[PDB]
């Protein structure tokens, strides 16, 4: 129902760089968003809930912000474990669709 | 921290009952919803359906509403997925996860934190 | 199972929700849109009460000898004045905000009740306990359309009129 | 007795007796607040605003 | 401490106790040095009190 | 349109108004009584917040030397206390009032809507967009009587009943 888009589709960066990933939504979802990173063949884990807060047990290098139809996730220092893909999820209504996904890679 | 373990048949013929059972250790079916997430090979995630409490609140995907039925039993402490008329598009890695996160006493809808390691299943001849 | 009777404990998904009874199934449900508005609102209010406060580097403890008695009395007076004003303001503010929170929640319940009543003006008999008993028999798509806000009168008008004539 | 001297100032001591001479002097920077407190509690290495 | 055991070795009065306490309540950079030499500055005085 | 849909920009006469559609003519209108009562109130509310503030000739800046460090610390502490209490109370006051004024406007809109519904009763069908549509043919006199509150129900009850039988 609420269509989800992601940009950029693919991005590459080195260790220690700053990367902004902008998932965008068809209709206003207010401040409700979930960010998940998925290691290849592993269970995805929660990063950001409500687009502004940090779930406990996640390193504080990750930061998210935004409102309206546009949102951003900013990572300060990107280490080796953070090179996995990322996802964007809306939580306001059914169906609770997910983002297409953005892949990170070395250089 | 809850531990999630899921058991699957691992192989399924076309068009019969497909059932997987997910077990949780260190947690109970109290004040936390439980849902199923599947991903097709190389595609994004999607949400099949969610149970909450003990059979009180049942939420289903509109596309899969007739196909999936969620059943719970706290005494044996598992929640299971029942799927009929399985197709080739249903080949996926089934994930069972807990709706463990909450704000101001409400359980946020469909925001998942801890999942299982995954049970692969393929629909083929 | 009505709001005037009490509060449900089975559902935890949202603060506000509907209970549906059908031949096909029976369970609880929750209104994500209404609850999401309210959760956001309460979060903003609490943040404004705590955030608008900004402290600075101040030193409270002071020392004066026997000769400077007027200075000690002045310091005691200004400290007592600050703490009295802060206590009175904080206590009256928190009492008023608690009453607003309960009033806003009650108003949300009444708004939801009036919305579903305006949608089901005469198709469903009103028990008066917070329950709308449908005259016409309809399956789960009917009730979720009531949740969706897309319920229509003419589709079940004749069956409802016949059910009124039966009773 | 004590006094505070700005930079560029010279202090003069003149006496014929009954003077306790300053062996050491202290050069300090000005911190505006953070007055003295009186406690017997143990010290801990944690930062609290 | 509430009661200091070693407030002063020799009995006497301190001029402006609270003023010095407020001035020394916070110092970012504090160092100890000699304003005068211990033995070179006083040739004709004993300095062995 | 409708108030749940949005707000009209065509009407500049007053904050609240009516839109009448008729064969002889259609145009916007305003309910002066309700709008006028509201203006005097907020004029008092805005005036009360600004006027109650009273002042006396005051000198804030005070100068002290090195030998008066405790005093300058005391003056800085007390000035910081006044400015902190002033900014906190004021910021909360504007926020609470802003919520009330906006709610007062809507409460007024809801009170107005019901007055029209009660006067019309069942003669019209509520489209649910905030618009009442007349079953009976209604000329300019009965729209302005709806504005006046002098609409008479048994005059057009027969035509409305016959139009209910047709529909
Ligand atoms: C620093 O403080 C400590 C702790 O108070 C002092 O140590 C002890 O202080 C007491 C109190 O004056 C001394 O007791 C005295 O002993 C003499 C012995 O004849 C007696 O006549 C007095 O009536 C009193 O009871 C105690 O001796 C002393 N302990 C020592 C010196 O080992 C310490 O003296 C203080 N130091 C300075 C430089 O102020
Ligand atoms: C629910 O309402 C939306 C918007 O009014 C509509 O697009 C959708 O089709 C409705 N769903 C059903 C099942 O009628
Ligand atoms: C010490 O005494 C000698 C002899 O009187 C004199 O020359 C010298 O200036 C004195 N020094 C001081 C510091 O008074
Ligand atoms: C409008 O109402 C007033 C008071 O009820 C009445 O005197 C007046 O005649 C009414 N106007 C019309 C056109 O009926």
């Amino acid at each position: 129902d609420i269509q989800m888009t992601q940009s950029p589709s693919s991005l590459s960066a080195s260790v220690g760089d700053t990367v902004t990933i902008t998932c965008r939504a068809s209709q206003s979802i207010s401040s409700w968003l979930a960010w998940y990173q998925q290691k290849p063949g592993k269970a995805p884990n929660l990063l950001i809930y409500r687009a502004s807060t940090l779930q406990s047990g996640v390193p504080s290098r990750f930061s998210g912000s935004g409102s309206g139809t546009d949102f951003t996730l900013t990572i300060s220092s990107l280490q080796s474990e953070d090179f996995a893909t990322y996802f964007c999820q809306q939580s306001t209504s059914s169906p609770f669709t997910f983002g297409p996904g953005t892949k990170l890679d070395i250089k | 921290q809850v531990q999630l373990q899921e058991s699957g048949p691992g192989l399924v013929k076309p068009s019969e009952i497909l059932s997987l059972t997910c077990a949780v250790s260190g947690g109970s079916f109290s004040s936390y919803c439980w849902g199923w997430i599947r991903q097709p090979p190389g595609k994004g995630l999607e949400w099949i359906g969610s149970i909450c409490g003990s059979g009180g609140s049942n939420y289903l995907n509109p596309s899969l509403k007739s196909r999936v039925t969620l059943s719970v039993d706290t005494s044996k402490n598992q929640f299971s997925l029942i799927l009929n008329s399985v197709t080739a598009a249903d080949t996926a890695v089934y994930y069972c996860a807990r709706e463990g996160i909450t704000i101001f006493g409400v359980v946020i809808p469909r925001v998942l934190d801890s999942w299982g390691q995954g049970a692969v299943v393929t629909v083929s001849s | 199972a009505g709001f005037i009777e009490g509060g449900w404990t089975g559902m935890v998904d949202g603060w506000y929700g509907y209970h549906h009874q059908n031949e096909q199934g029976s369970g609880y449900a929750a209104d994500q849109k209404s609850t999401q508005n309210a959760i956001n609102c309460i979060t903003n209010k609490v943040n404004s009460v705590i955030e608008k406060m900004n402290t600075q580097f101040t030193a409270v403890g002071k020392e004066f000898n026997k000769l400077e008695r007027r200075m000690e009395n002045l310091n005691k007076k200004v400290d007592d004045g600050f703490i009295d004003i802060w206590t009175y303001n904080a206590e009256l503010l928190v009492l008023l905000e608690n009453e607003r929170t309960l009033d806003f929640h009650d108003s949300n319940v009444k708004n939801l009740y009036e919305k579903v009543k305006s949608q089901l003006k005469n198709n469903a008999k009103e028990i008066g306990n917070g329950c709308f008993e449908f005259y016409h028999k309809c399956n789960d798509e009917c009730m979720e359309s009531v949740k969706n806000g897309t319920y229509d009168y003419p589709k079940y008008s004749e069956e409802s009129k016949l059910n009124r004539e039966k009773i | 007795y004590w006094t505070l001297l700005e930079p560029g100032d010279t202090i003069i001591f003149e006496a014929n007796g009954n003077l306790i001479a300053p062996r050491y002097a202290f050069a300090l920077s000005r911190g505006f607040g953070s007055g003295i407190i009186n406690s017997n509690a143990p010290m801990d290495e944690c930062d609290a605003k | 401490k509430p009661n200091p055991e070693n407030g002063t070795c020799y009995p006497g009065h301190f001029a402006d106790y609270e003023e010095l306490r407020e001035q020394l309540s916070s110092v970012s950079s504090f160092e100890r040095f000699e304003i005068f030499p211990k033995e070179s500055s006083w040739p004709n005085h004993t300095t062995t009190g």
